[PDB]
């Protein structure tokens, strides 16, 4: 109860704490601390706004939320352990809902038998055939969507495997570290260079198909 | 005119040497004639500039002088090949076409 | 953008004119470099020009040869050594010629005179295409 | 036998994201040639990548399909 | 294309019988003004 | 410097509550939680410049 | 082993759509530096790459259609 | 083992397909790249596109027939 | 046994001609590409495509042969 | 039948990384031979070079996964 | 069964350096192509196909990772 | 088991001569489309072709020797 | 099954050289592809590509070595 009761709240505090502190930055104080945090958004008002509008303004803040909680979520999944092969994981099953619902909240929900009819007419989905349109929603949505929920869990997984493999490879080189160290520390940068990367992406998978939504909406 | 103003001197050193240089008018098919079996010469192209009176108002021209550089090398070579992005063919092709434009456009100047 | 220039010796018809993009038969292709475009310089085969310009609207040409030149910049300049609009140009003879040059080809022996047929072939085809 | 080949068959099925995933590499480098060439990026060029890297993993969705159906 | 460029043939050779192909092109009167453009005349001095 | 100190003693924590870890699998991704700083501290240095003054700008 | 070799063996006509994922990214990767070198996009060149990517994923509806016929 | 062994047999003969998948769309793919250059796309192209189109069924004629062998 | 894993050899040995069906294709296409730059067909290329598509095939025949040893 | 197909299955989607391998090699080298055409290498090209080694190991991680599933 | 599946697994995941085996040839063959296209050889261009040779063999690396883990 | 898996084993070296044959479609596809560009037909371009198909083969002879290894 | 094992492991590993025999056909075909851009045919492109046909025969040898530990 408590485990799980404590990690989602903190992953909302951790998120409310710079969603509080922006609103709060507009007027004081700064000092050290108002000014440190502004640049938090800053950080998001200048890169994620590279990309956005875009769709609009209308929507930009809307999706840039939904990316920013996916980095932050993944982020919430990284440090704690027992949590990126449990929580994370469940937190990326309980991003699948809101991944799957992202479609829905225009495509679905105001077209459910061609969703593409908002996401894409011609393209990938056949105009000419409604049913390609249909079945590429699954590629396009129920599929990436739940591919999306895979694509984080890829990344827990190829984290979980790092964590496993070098959990084995220490057992098996329990050295103390030593040359097992070697081959772990890049097991450790694989880390970056894997689950950083792939998980950029697969929130930039977020912000592209959310960029494809609003920016045809 | 060019012709005992110059041909009398690289009466030799020339490589061609046009007539009917106005007292008609010429044209640009002029140009690509003069060009053409100018290129199809055994004199191959080292330097090259191009005189011509380019006039500048009627009332003044200033004799000009451009650089010929139909030798395919300097296309092919230097920061030429590097604003080229296509080989040496249009490269000889232009270096070509392109004289002939100038050679009309001096001429006609 | 590109400052399209749109020139024959005889005629010039666009000077560094807001195009957007011209299509452009070049002996190279037909590729359809819009605005700047590297450094390029492509032969100008004889093909129709379509000059799209920066409005929807496209010129169109035929180009019998020359060469666009491509800077780096928006400026991209065509100098055919023709390039008529397509408007002066003549099927009744496109096709007449085509016949003709076919003829000719046939005895045109040797490569440079079956050239010249075979160039002139082309070339009433490519009159055709616009015919 | 029963709950054997249904554990083998479930790893058979998991070299058809072979496809995808070199499908995906291509969509997105004829992409990366194709902005080269530039310079209709946003919009045109770059939204026809999205329509690229969804018919090719809808095989990979096809795929992912038949692997988790005996695996549950 | 090459069976006349690599006719050799001169680029100019090639525009020009492109050119002159459309010189021999062209409409009516406006084929007559192909001529304009063969003003080629230039006597054939040539040393 | 405060916040990744703050950070670091929430993970030992839940560690020592949750059974479910071996000493090498700790050991590596602690490497592995060390790296990332130090790369950091050059740039937590060279942040500043655009920020503070991107606020005082605008 | 009438009913093991059929699970097992539907797993391994699964890797017949690695055929029509990989191909499906060249059939549109070579439609995306296609309409690079332009114009022809509606018309043309996209209806030529509908006409392909309907012949890339028939080799993967017929191997599904192997697929479903040694499980259903 | 006579009966069991036809089941997990014509299945790996079903993975053959992946080449003629692929090679259909390296095929249009090329045609799709190459009317792009323009314009013999009536004729000449597009005709000789139903010439490598079926030196690429061709394959898929011969290993559809081997699976079809295993099976009645 | 000796019945029971020549037809699982079989199988195995005709995937062996995917590499013949995706190799038809990038050698039939390259020659699709090729006549696109003009004008060697049925000169130079195309003739050159035969002994492409013979070199291709052959390691396709050297293949089913090894399909037809463990079948008879 | 229990202890022996978890490790025949986790070999067989192992095979899925064939993929996410050669996928990188494709788009790695369409922004190889596309900084050559220059000139947008610190910028614009390069950073769609990392969208597309990440959507091909995407499914090398989707793959990965399966295969660290069915070992522990 | 225990002792014998961990041979019959170890093999079929060296079929997932197929993909490293023929992502260094694309990304060598692109970077043959991209230096042909001069003329930044010494850095810039080759320089970054060792960025791609090292992104196409970690997909080899742990696809042989796997291999050696269910033979020792 | 002794006198059974060594013939499912020649089946499965044989799928390493889909290297082959489609590196032979690569090798004379390039040699197609270069020799378009022209004009180095004998000497140079197609002399090459032949150590091109030298070291295609040459992976597929190693693997109709590993397939016959396990046969004679 | 200790005996039987090996025999079908060897085999999967042999399946592993298809990518090495195709890498090498992406190799020479773009440096034949390479050479006729011109004009350093000697150094260069084809003094790379027995240095590109290394990192891909290198994929080969390892996998040839995978395959002979389960037979020796």
């Amino acid at each position: 109860i408590t485990p799980v009761i404590l990690g989602l709240p903190l992953v909302t505090l951790i998120v409310l704490f710079p969603s509080l502190l922006f609103p709060t930055s507009n007027r004081l104080v700064s000092n050290r601390f108002v000014t440190l945090q502004q640049w938090m958004l800053q950080l998001v008002s200048k890169q994620m706004m590279s990309i956005h509008n875009s769709k609009g303004q209308t929507w930009t803040l809307m999706l840039m939320s939904l990316i920013l909680f996916i980095g932050s979520t993944n982020l919430l999944g990284l440090l704690p352990h027992s949590f990126t092969p449990t929580t994370q994981l469940s937190m990326n099953l309980g991003m699948a809902i809101p991944l799957w619902a992202g479609a829905v909240i225009t495509g679905f929900r105001n077209k459910t038998k061609a969703s593409l009819a908002h996401f894409l007419p011609q393209g990938t989905p056949t105009p000419l055939i409604p049913m390609l349109v249909i079945i590429e929603t699954i590629s396009l949505f129920i599929q990436p969507m739940a591919l999306a929920v895979r694509l984080t869990a890829n990344i827990t997984a190829g984290h979980l495997l790092i964590h496993l493999i070098g959990g084995a490879t220490l057992a098996l080189m329990s050295i103390s570290t030593t040359t097992a160290l070697i081959t772990f520390t890049i097991l450790i940068l694989l880390t970056i260079l894997e689950f950083a990367v792939a998980m950029i992406q697969a929130y930039v998978f977020t912000l592209l198909v959310s960029l494809y939504l609003h920016d045809n909406t | 005119k060019i012709r005992s103003i110059l041909h009398r001197t690289h009466s030799d050193q020339f490589l061609v040497t046009f007539k009917e240089v106005g007292r008609r008018p010429p044209t640009f098919g002029d140009a690509s004639v003069i060009a053409l079996e100018l290129l199809n010469s055994g004199y191959e192209f080292d330097e090259g500039s191009i005189i011509f009176n380019r006039f500048r108002s009627v009332i003044s021209y200033k004799t000009e002088e451009k650089p010929i550089f139909s030798l395919d090398t300097i296309s092919s070579a230097e920061s030429m090949s590097i604003y080229d992005d296509i080989d040496a063919d249009v490269l000889r092709n232009y270096q070509e076409y392109s004289l002939a434009n100038i050679i009309y456009y001096s001429l006609k100047e | 953008q590109m400052s399209f220039t749109f020139a024959s010796p005889t005629q010039v018809f666009f000077n560094s004119a807001n195009v957007r993009q011209v299509d452009v038969p070049t002996q190279t292709g037909a590729f359809g470099i819009l605005a700047a475009h590297v450094p390029t310089l492509q032969v100008l085969r004889p093909g129709l020009v379509v000059v799209h310009a920066e409005d929807g609207t496209t010129s169109k040409y035929f180009v019998s040869s020359g060469s666009v030149t491509v800077n780096a910049d928006s400026s991209v300049q065509l100098l055919a050594e023709e390039a008529v609009t397509l408007d002066m140009l003549d099927l009744g003879a496109a096709k007449a010629n085509l016949e003709k040059a076919q003829s000719e080809l046939l005895g045109a022996a040797d490569e440079a005179t079956r050239a010249e047929i075979q160039i002139r072939i082309e070339a009433n085809e490519a009159l055709v295409k616009a015919l | 036998i029963d709950t054997a080949a249904k554990f083998i068959g479930a790893g058979a099925a998991t070299v058809g994201v072979a496809g995808s995933g070199a499908g995906i590499g291509t969509v997105f480098g004829s992409l990366i040639i194709g902005y080269a060439r530039n310079p209709s990026l946003k919009q045109q060029l770059f939204s026809y990548a999205i329509l690229g890297f969804a018919l090719s993993e809808a095989m990979g969705l096809f795929c992912l399909m038949v692997a988790f159906l005996i695996l549950f | 294309v090459a069976y006349w460029r690599q006719a050799g043939l001169s680029y100019i050779r090639y525009s020009q019988i492109c050119a002159k192909a459309v010189r021999d092109a062209l409409k009516t009167e406006f084929k007559a003004n192909a001529m304009k453009t063969s003003g080629s005349t230039i006597k054939i001095v040539k040393v | 410097p405060y916040v990744l100190g703050t950070g670091l003693i929430l993970y030992l924590l839940s560690k020592e509550i949750y059974v479910i870890t071996p000493e090498t699998f700790s050991a590596i991704s602690t490497i592995g939680f060390l790296v990332y700083i130090v790369k950091k501290y050059g740039a937590s240095v060279g942040e500043f410049a655009d920020k503070l003054n991107e606020q005082k700008i605008a």
